[PDB]
């Protein structure tokens, strides 16, 4: 009641309404979904048009030659969130001349994501994301939260109807580490599918592919470069 | 009203801002410390809430210093941002004066930053409770533990969490003045488990970590070995 | 000015002139350069008489602090740090040439030299000044391993009174102090009692 | 203290009707000393366009990662990657920038253009660039530029054919241009990295000079 | 620094604050503009004559420059910090282009200061909406009308303030070629537009008028009952 | 009560949901996209006869192959197209090349949730800009129509209508778009879902009208060849 | 540098030369020290290279920007005293700068000269650079308002011609622009070296 | 250098000043105008550095002009000279000080005529008549010989002519033209340039 | 540092089969004086990387504190990602060009050598941000004393195993006591190898002969 309005004020049950609010946005998204093999980390992302004479949108974006993102939530706050990121990835390459670990960048995005979330007049990021990359520990899935709160996965789907991808993710998540790309990518849009409402099917516009890899930088396939991936399902 | 701003006492003389950020530390999985004569050692209950999370996410035992550890419960995005303070207050430390910090003045000055969130309204109390344990020839073993509040007192055996009396009640029972941190680390996983509650709580990975001669006054985690071993005795105490 | 602190196994001695310079004019004739940072911790200033001060009272007020902060008596060590962070940051506003010596219960008796560019060196024996040019081969041949604090009390009243009568920045009295666990006994040496050579005649 | 220093170095640009060269000696130096004998002075941009920057090595480090960055930038807000007339204006920007304390470099754009074909652009220590057909710059200009202009301009020849540029012709001009500057130039004389800008990606040889 | 939001979206996307200014716009008193061929002229209700006041200092028309000037309802207190403004922005204009700034490029200036009190921290909309009324170097006659909204449209006649509508409704039915042709048929059209809300009739009328090239002027109170008594 | 940042339950974000039921109160504006061009249509809808019509601008030009479309508060869609303005003129004097209008897009939905009252700047906005703006110009991908939101989501649209009778003219809009359709099949196209909403009837000083074609430039259709279309309408 | 700007009856001519020099090294002969800001304004540079061109396209920049804003063109006038005040903030500081600014207007015909010293005179005839002291002579010894469009075309290039003779720093082709009432056209570029024969 | 003068009559104040700009050896200009109009009754005329002059001497105008929207009157030529002078004392000790000499002249009805001397350094005098540049050292005595309080407009005019034609006899740079111009109850008046 | 202090002179670096050797005198000078006769001008950066320097000794000590928790900081992630010999060569490049643009430098010239994934590393960084890679390096009078031999060598036979370069390395050490009068004949070799790197206490060139 009064405990819900600010994201200063603790619930007497001890809980942020404004961050359980704020994660309510990406729940409010088209689902993305995210896997890795032992060389290869996949982004699937269910992109959605607003009409039949609209472009979905634009669900994956690039921030370094080794890290690339799908969203869910507000677009404008993961704009906002992918700038951070591309910039602290051009400063690791103009200091160290080294990709920035994919692993550090989550721990500075979940710094910056929580700053918001303890000062008065200010609103948590409402912007879920997953992370993929490549580095000398190989292929990486990460899911950042707008608690602020980040996880490694092996798999995970973020946005709407994305526990029906999860669940598939967990039935055949065994089999994805070693698995070929096309196999690792198939098994992503499977997952991406069971998140489409009944009576609808993963057309060319209707979907996007990120991959990164040892020797493949962050590539999105869109329009009919994901043609080979979606033949053969 | 009296209880939407840490900027206000009660008609009690009670701040319930900090007190509900506290009842948050009480609603995560429990976090126990053990100070022996060799030096200190961590133990954490890190509930796994998705079979889709790799091994390591969302860990909850962090490394502030290379003498320092810090055990951490409530909410992490909080305890992170501790550890930043932690890890900055140490770097500082070594550089105006230069040696290892303390791990009484790290207590001190981190509390001091955490007492500082629970005056004004501009800011809200911290949401999370954490044990800083270090080892140095010249101090031992300390073990301190900070809360929501911002008090830092120290311990032989501290337990945060939402099992912290069931816990404290079985690290009550030891002699840790007397054993070592080879002994300890068993212990530590016997209370971890014995604490857990499969019935509520799903699955956990247990994480722990030492500071000791051992570790030659270094926080790590414990040898994989060392842990498997740990938790093989851990379970069979159960029975 | 003559500046110089020897390490005994038990503490410290350090000495210096008592002479303070505007040109050729000695403003102060009977100058205490070994200033007291702490309880067993003594600095000695070389250079500008402004500088030396400002930077000795800044350390004391820092050192104080942190001694009363972390319940224990402070290491000589820190004390040496907190000089080299300020010489260093102010190294082209500050003309500052400094030894600090003390002692401390964990690592003894320790000299350090922080000469003039804000550096630091952990030394057996310190000297320093404009008189610390003519002895420097002295030190070098009379010092040996192993001496005592009345040994060592003795080098640095041989080694300052003969930089005193070589360097005309430097003269006066020498002042001397002993630091130990036991506690800082303090000692100036005047007329006769400064130690003499023999000059020759041809 | 002085923040600039001469490090030597010679760079030389060539366009053609499907190609652009650009080469550079391999000699890094201070005083009378060498540095380095193999510090190639050509940077690849994008796969159409290479840079090749001489003077102080610090200025050209840090103006070549400035670049890199800037036009990594460019590709993340535009979706595209710059072409070479578009890094030659930023460039102009870049180094006014510091026209209070200007970079000590002298840079020579070559790649091939929206069209397919060579562009070389020069540039001033402070920004101003043109587009030329062939520029030399760094430590030996002057004794290569006024042979280019006879050869390739056909400048100051009668009852000459101008025929156009080959690589084969331009490649043999470039090596025979520096081997004449490694003999009277003290800062230039290691080794010659030719970098050469086709549709097919760049190629890039190196020949040898006189180590002295 | 204040740093709230004053004027916030409503459910329903109204930013009341801006309505509430608009409210106190039409408690201001009536002020009509008619653009003619070769004059332009502004007429303002003088409410009260309060006979024991200067009239020199109630003025509500004023002149931003040599070839603009304005009349405004609503708020006087906030009209004085916008024509103060707008009078120094004109002789910027002049210092940084050498040119008298036209109409529409003042209306435009006050259009957006207006407008960013209305999205700008800590600070309250303006209750004032005012009749930029000029003549363009080419010679055209100008008339603009800006709202405490931001917004400002050019019109051939307006009414701001008490009793626009009726004013306004008047001057659409009573607007033509014909009550244009003449300066004084011109200046007529305005007087009698006001006497429809103006009780009182001459007495309670300021009315000023900028011809081509020549600066503002204010017509006398005999000069002003001369016409009344002829639209009589 | 609640300050400009609060989410709801749903996590949406009140004064961005208030501010496009600002925009739903504004005059309907048709964009469509063609190979030939494309062409922005919008309702003058003047209030009074003595108002002069050519002072309501709700197309304006950003660049030479740039113009936009506005609904909903206009006065606050003049610092935003401000920013385009300049956007497009830094490209030019930083890279001598034009802006995509992808680009210009991004670059202006990225000053939208930029507001707040927590000191986020001495000159920081207030609240969020209540107006939709639809984009349409041609670059080196052809011609472009891209819809931005007071949410700081901009899309590529082939047909959009914003405005007060959007949800209508976008149904016949969906009925009448073909991607072959010309031009001048367009701006036909455009006159008659329009002269369909609009209360008052459709005529050569009630409307506005501009095309960018792949040669020419923005070009505001002016009465006569205004009134050469309406009369085929 | 030679560059000469004169306004007639038929409009304004403003003619240039090609030369870049670094020391008394002929960096470049095929330089464009004539700048369009509009298709109605031309800009001609002389002095600093960088600091001219630089200083010449922000003012391009600012001159669209008006367009847009203003909803019309800027004037001659308007544009010299953007660049003016753009210039003066940075007055001893080293930028040198010496330009033209020429178009056509609604106030006519409109020539003004702009110095990074702070001078800002409008005027009929100028001419800036090393060589202005021998482009004057023969550009005020054959001057005329009434001067035939081909015969004002002929004053200038003999003018910048004669300037590139006698000066070290002046050389390459000369490249002249015609404004008129619908904007401006640029008549040739003739090098020195063909000019030489024809005038001699 | 340039050449400004300034004769102070019973009811008039009559200005010159030359009208040529010189880039270094050459005169880009003969026809070019000094006096700038900051009122209806005052002129300001300036001269100095490049850049300097027309920034102080705009600067002042439309500050002066601005007086008169906000007050509905103008500033005298006494209160005109003191805002001036204040402007050019407040940037003498400030990183961007204007080098300009000006000579301020108005006509108050009611102080009647006035003219006003100030210097780089911002010294402020009210003098019968002044001159700035290096022709004000060959014609100063001039006007000390020949200037008398009761002055008519005409021979003032004489004696202007008397000064400049000492300029063409005895100074070392080509002054040719000068703009004449007379301030008065009436407001100011353009005289015909006197040329040689 | 517009003055430098208390110096320090030459440091010597040779890549060999295996990883590189660094070689520098224990003094510190204080302009001809050799006041501080036992200082270490190498580093241990980490496991793979040394670092020895000349000039300023307190620019030095301060370049040491700040590695040096760059390093505790990294290691306190447990990340599994460290730096390289080649990041710490690029960040001390960028660390002295920000602070000589700045105008106030820090007054001294570093070798870092490293070993990682079989490579071994050895870069050179001076006061205004010149930095090079390089099979030898020889900072001071070093490069004119030491450079050329170990150049000469290493042009013969290109690459060295331990024992020749720790050979050479004393060979020039014994030159630059010899003839640089800002010597001295006690000093360091650290060695970065698979193992790690360790530094050589107090080694002499005692081997000197004196046949005058
Ligand atoms: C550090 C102190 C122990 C002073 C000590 C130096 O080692 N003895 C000294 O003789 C030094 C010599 C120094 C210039 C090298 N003397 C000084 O530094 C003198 C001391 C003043 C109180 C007069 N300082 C000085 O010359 O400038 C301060 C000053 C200001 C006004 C008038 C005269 C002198
Ligand atoms: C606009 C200029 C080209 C006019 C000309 C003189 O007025 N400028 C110059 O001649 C300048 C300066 C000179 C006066 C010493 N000479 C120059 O060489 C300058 C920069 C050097 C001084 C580093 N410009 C330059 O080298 O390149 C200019 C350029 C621009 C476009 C295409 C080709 C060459």
């Amino acid at each position: 009641n009064q405990y819900d309005n600010d994201v200063t004020v603790w619930s007497p049950q001890g809980r942020i309404h404004q961050i359980e609010y704020a994660m309510e946005a990406v729940k409010q998204g088209s689902a993305t979904v995210g896997l890795k093999s032992k060389t290869h980390a996949v982004l699937v992302a269910l992109k959605r048009a607003q009409s039949e004479l609209a472009a979905h949108q634009k669900k994956i974006l690039h921030v370094d030659n080794h890290i690339g993102i799908s969203i869910a939530g507000l677009t404008a706050d993961a704009r906002l969130l992918c700038n951070f990121m591309r910039q602290e990835c051009l400063d690791s390459r103009f200091v160290f001349d080294r990709p920035l670990p994919v692993s550090r960048l989550v721990s500075l995005i979940g710094s910056k994501t929580q700053i918001p979330t303890q000062r008065y007049g200010r609103r948590p990021y409402g912007v879920g994301l997953l992370i993929a990359g490549y580095d000398d520990m190989g292929p990486h899935i990460f899911q950042t939260c707008p608690s602020a709160n980040y996880f490694d996965c092996r798999a995970m789907s973020i946005g709407a109807r994305s526990q029906s991808a999860r669940t598939y993710l967990e039935r055949h998540m065994s089999e994805f580490m070693e698995c070929n790309l096309n196999e690792l990518v198939k098994h992503g849009l499977r997952a991406l599918r069971e998140t489409l409402p009944a009576e609808q099917d993963l057309t060319t516009k209707n979907v996007s592919i990120g991959i990164v890899g040892k020797d493949l930088e962050f590539t999105i396939y869109d329009d009919d470069d994901v043609s080979p991936f979606l033949e053969g399902l | 009203g009296y209880d939407l701003s840490a900027s206000t006492f009660s008609p009690d003389g009670r701040v319930f801002q900090v007190e509900y950020a506290m009842k948050a530390v009480e609603n995560s999985s429990t976090a126990i410390g053990i100070r022996c004569k060799d030096g200190v050692v961590f133990g954490v209950e890190k509930l796994v809430l998705s079979k889709l999370y790799e091994e390591g996410s969302n860990k909850r035992l962090f490394n502030v210093d290379r003498h320092v550890g810090m055990a951490v419960a409530g909410l992490l995005a909080d305890a992170r941002s501790l550890a930043d303070i932690a890890r900055e207050e140490a770097s500082n430390f070594r550089s105006n004066f230069g040696y290892n910090i303390p791990l009484k003045h790290l207590a001190d000055r981190v509390a001091m930053y955490v007492h500082a969130y629970t005056l004004y309204s501009a800011v809200r109390p911290f949401g999370c409770s954490f044990m800083l344990g270090s080892y140095s020839v010249n101090d031992g073993a300390q073990l301190y533990m900070i809360d929501p509040s911002g008090v830092s007192y120290g311990y032989w055996g501290c337990a945060i969490g939402k099992a912290r009396q069931a816990a404290k009640t079985e690290i009550e029972k030891l002699q840790m003045k007397e054993m070592t941190c080879r002994d300890i680390v068993k212990e530590v996983a016997k209370i971890i488990y014995i604490v857990h509650d499969e019935v509520k709580d799903k699955a956990f990975e247990l994480e722990l970590s030492w500071v000791g001669e051992l570790t030659n006054g270094r926080h790590e985690i414990v040898p994989k070995d060392i842990r498997e071993e740990a938790e093989k005795y851990a379970k069979e105490s159960l029975k | 000015t003559t500046i110089m602190a020897v390490q005994f196994d038990g503490g410290v001695v350090l000495g210096a002139d008592s002479r303070t310079t505007t040109g050729s004019y000695i403003a102060n004739r009977v100058t205490d350069k070994l200033t007291p940072i702490h309880d067993r911790i003594f600095c000695c200033r070389s250079g500008s008489a402004a500088d030396t001060q400002a930077v000795a009272d800044a350390v004391t007020y820092q050192l104080g602090f942190h001694s009363i902060e972390l319940n224990e008596p402070p290491l000589v060590h820190t004390a040496a740090s907190l000089f080299k962070e300020m010489c260093y940051r102010y190294r082209e506003d500050l003309m500052a040439g400094i030894i600090i010596a003390g002692w401390d219960p964990q690592e003894g008796g320790q000299v350090y030299s922080v000469p003039m560019g804000g550096m630091m060196v952990r030394q057996s024996f310190a000297i320093g000044g404009s008189g610390s040019s003519y002895i420097y081969g002295y030190v070098d041949a009379t010092y040996r391993e192993g001496m005592t604090k009345e040994e060592c009390l003795q080098f640095t009243a041989n080694a300052l009174a003969l930089a005193m009568e070589r360097d005309g920045s430097s003269g006066g009295v020498i002042r001397l102090a002993a630091i130990a666990e036991s506690g800082v006994e303090r000692q100036v040496l005047l007329g006769d009692q400064i130690p003499k050579f023999a000059v020759a005649t041809l | 203290f002085s923040p600039y220093v001469f490090n030597g170095g010679t760079i030389l640009a060539i366009a053609g009707e499907d190609f652009a060269i650009v080469a550079s000696d391999t000699r890094l130096s201070e005083g009378f000393s060498i540095h380095t004998r193999d510090s190639p002075k050509c940077y690849k941009l994008t796969d159409k366009t290479v840079i090749g920057c001489s003077g102080f090595h610090g200025d050209c480090l840090t103006l070549t990662k400035i670049i890199e960055a800037r036009l990594k930038m460019y590709k993340h807000s535009n979706n595209k990657a710059m072409t070479t007339g578009a890094i030659a204006a930023m460039l102009s920007t870049i180094l006014y920038s510091r026209r209070f304390f200007p970079y000590y470099v002298y840079n020579i754009i070559g790649g091939l253009d929206e069209e397919g074909k060579g562009a070389v652009y020069s540039f001033d220590p402070v920004g101003s660039y043109q587009r030329d057909s062939f520029k030399a710059g760094g430590s030996a200009s002057a004794m290569l530029q006024p042979l280019l202009d006879n050869q390739v301009g056909f400048k100051n020849m009668q009852n000459v054919e101008h025929v156009p540029l080959s690589l084969d012709r331009a490649m043999r001009l470039v090596k025979d241009v520096f081997i004449s500057a490694a003999e009277r130039d003290v800062y230039t004389g290691d080794a010659l990295r030719i970098c050469i800008v086709t549709k097919e990606g760049i190629r890039e040889e190196t020949v040898s000079l006189r180590k002295d | 620094s204040y740093d709230r939001a004053i004027t916030v979206f409503s459910p329903d996307g109204h930013l009341f604050q801006v309505e509430y200014a608009q409210e106190a716009v039409k408690k201001g008193s009536t002020a009509v503009g008619v653009r003619g061929r070769d004059i332009v002229v502004l007429g303002v209700e003088k409410k009260s004559v309060a006979k024991l006041q200067d009239e020199r200092t109630v003025r509500k028309i004023c002149a931003l420059d040599d070839n603009v000037c304005m009349a405004f309802a609503g708020l006087t207190a906030d009209a004085r910090i916008v024509i103060n403004r707008a009078r120094v922005e004109c002789q910027s204009h002049r210092l940084t282009v050498e040119d008298p700034v036209t109409v529409e490029y003042i209306t435009r200036y006050i259009a957006s200061l207006k407008q960013r009190y209305t999205q700008s921290n800590g600070r309250r909309p303006f209750g004032i909406s005012a009749l930029i009324v000029g003549f363009d170097f080419d010679g055209t006659p100008r008339l603009y009308q800006t709202d405490p909204s931001g917004t400002y449209h050019a019109w051939k006649a307006n009414a701001i303030g008490r009793g626009a509508k009726s004013v306004r409704e008047f001057l659409e039915k009573n607007y033509t070629d014909e009550a244009i042709e003449t300066d004084d048929l011109t200046i007529k059209l305005v007087i009698k537009a006001l006497l429809e809300v103006v009780q009182s009739g001459g007495k309670n009328i300021e009315l000023a008028v900028m011809r081509r090239d020549q600066s503002l002027k204010i017509l006398n109170p005999e000069e002003i009952e001369k016409y009344v008594a002829e639209i009589e | 009560d609640r300050g400009v940042n609060t989410f709801s339950p749903e996590g949406r974000l009140f004064q961005v949901e208030y501010a496009i039921e600002a925009i739903k109160l504004g005059s309907t504006a048709i964009g469509i996209q063609t190979s030939e061009g494309v062409c922005l249509a919008v309702e003058k809808r003047i209030t009074s006869p003595l108002m002069e019509p050519s002072s309501i601008e709700k197309i304006v030009e950003i660049d030479a192959h740039i113009g936009c479309a506005m609904s909903g508060l206009i006065a606050d869609a003049k610092t935003l197209i401000d920013k385009a303005r300049v956007e497009t003129q830094n490209h030019w004097f930083t890279y001598n090349e034009t802006m995509t209008v992808e680009s210009v897009t991004q670059a202006v939905s990225n000053l939208a949730l930029q507001f707040g009252e927590e000191d986020a700047d001495p000159g920081a906005m207030s609240r969020p800009f209540g107006v939709a703006l639809l984009f349409g110009g041609v670059d080196e991908k052809g011609p472009q129509l891209f819809h931005m939101d007071p949410s700081g989501t901009f899309v590529q649209c082939d047909a959009r209508a914003i405005g007060s009778a959007s949800e209508g003219a976008q149904s016949s809009l969906q009925e009448v778009y073909h991607k072959s359709m010309t031009l001048k099949e367009a701006i036909k196209s455009s006159l008659i879902i329009l002269k369909q909403v609009m209360e008052e009837k459709l005529n050569a000083t009630n409307i506005e009208l501009a095309t960018v074609q792949p040669g020419q430039n923005f070009h505001m259709f002016t009465k006569e060849e205004l009134e050469e279309v309406i009369k085929d309408i | 540098t030679t560059t000469l700007a004169f306004k007639f009856r038929h409009g304004v001519i403003v003619a240039a030369d090609s030369r870049a020099t670094a020391g008394a090294y002929i960096a470049s002969q095929t330089v464009k020290k004539v700048i369009e800001i509009n298709p109605y304004l031309l800009g001609t540079m002389a002095g600093g290279a960088a600091d001219c061109s630089f200083w010449e396209r922000l003012l391009a920049r600012q001159c669209r920007i008006y367009e847009l804003r203003n909803k019309e063109r800027i004037s001659v006038a308007a544009a010299s005293k953007l660049l003016a005040n753009m210039v003066y903030q940075y007055k001893g500081m080293g930028l040198s700068m010496g330009t033209m600014i020429c178009g056509w207007d609604k106030r006519g015909p409109g020539l003004y000269y702009v110095d990074s010293e702070g001078n800002r005179i409008s005027g009929a005839t100028f001419s800036v650079g090393s060589g202005s002291v021998y482009a004057y002579g023969v550009m005020d010894r054959g001057y005329s308002y009434d001067l035939e469009v081909e015969q004002a075309y002929d004053l200038a290039r003999r003018a910048i011609y004669q300037a590139t003779y006698r000066d070290a720093y002046s050389g390459g082709a000369v490249n002249l622009y015609h404004v008129r009432e619908d904007g401006w056209i640029r008549v040739s570029s003739d090098n020195v070296a063909d000019l030489h024969e024809k005038y001699s | 250098m340039e050449y400004l003068i300034g004769i102070q009559g019973p009811d008039y104040v009559l200005v010159a000043s030359d009208r040529v700009a010189a880039s270094n050896i050459v005169q880009m200009k003969d026809d070019h105008d000094k006096m700038f109009k900051m009122s209806e009754k005052i002129l300001l005329l300036c001269v100095g550095e490049a850049g300097d002059t027309v920034q102080f001497a705009e600067y002042i105008q439309k500050n002066v002009q601005l007086y008169k929207m906000r007050n509905g009157y103008e500033l005298s030529p006494t209160a005109a000279a003191n805002f001036t002078r204040r402007n050019l004392a407040d940037c003498l000790r400030s990183r961007t000080p204007y080098h300009v000499n000006l000579l301020l002249a108005g006509y108050d009805e009611h102080e009647g005529p006035a003219l006003y001397y100030m210097d780089y350094l911002a010294a402020l005098a009210k003098a019968p008549f002044a001159a700035h540049g290096y022709g004000a050292f060959l014609t100063l005595s001039i006007l000390d010989r020949y200037y008398t309080p009761t002055i008519s407009r005409e021979r003032a005019v004489e004696l202007l002519r008397k000064c400049l034609e000492e300029l063409q006899k005895r100074f070392i740079l080509n002054l040719p033209t000068f703009s004449v111009r007379i301030i008065d109850k009436n407001g100011i008046h353009d005289l015909d340039n006197i040329s040689f | 540092t517009q003055n430098p202090m208390v110096t320090g002179t030459s440091v010597l670096g040779v890549k060999f089969e295996g990883g590189v050797v660094i070689a520098a005198d224990m003094l510190g000078s204080y302009g001809s004086l050799a006041r501080f006769r036992n200082i270490s001008r190498i580093m241990r950066v980490n496991n793979s990387t040394m670092l020895g320097a000349s000039g300023d000794y307190a620019d030095f000590q301060y370049l040491k504190q700040v590695l040096g928790q760059m390093v505790i900081d990294e290691e306190l992630l447990g990340d599994g990602h460290s730096y390289s010999p080649r990041a710490i060569h690029s960040w001390l490049t960028r660390a002295m060009y920000s602070r000589r643009s700045k105008m106030n430098p820090l007054w001294n010239t570093m070798v870092i050598g490293g070993y990682a994934d079989g490579e071994s590393f050895l870069g050179y960084v001076d006061m205004l941000g010149v930095a090079y890679e390089a099979p030898s390096l020889a900072t001071g009078y070093g490069a004119y004393l030491a450079q050329p031999l170990l150049r000469e060598v290493l042009e013969k036979q290109p690459v060295l195993s331990q024992t020749e370069a720790r050979d050479l390395v004393e060979r020039c050490m014994r030159v630059l006591y010899y003839r640089d009068a800002r010597s001295y004949n006690r000093f360091q070799i650290a060695t970065v190898t698979e193992k790690g790197v360790e530094i050589e206490g107090p080694l002499s060139t005692e081997t000197n002969w004196d046949i005058a």
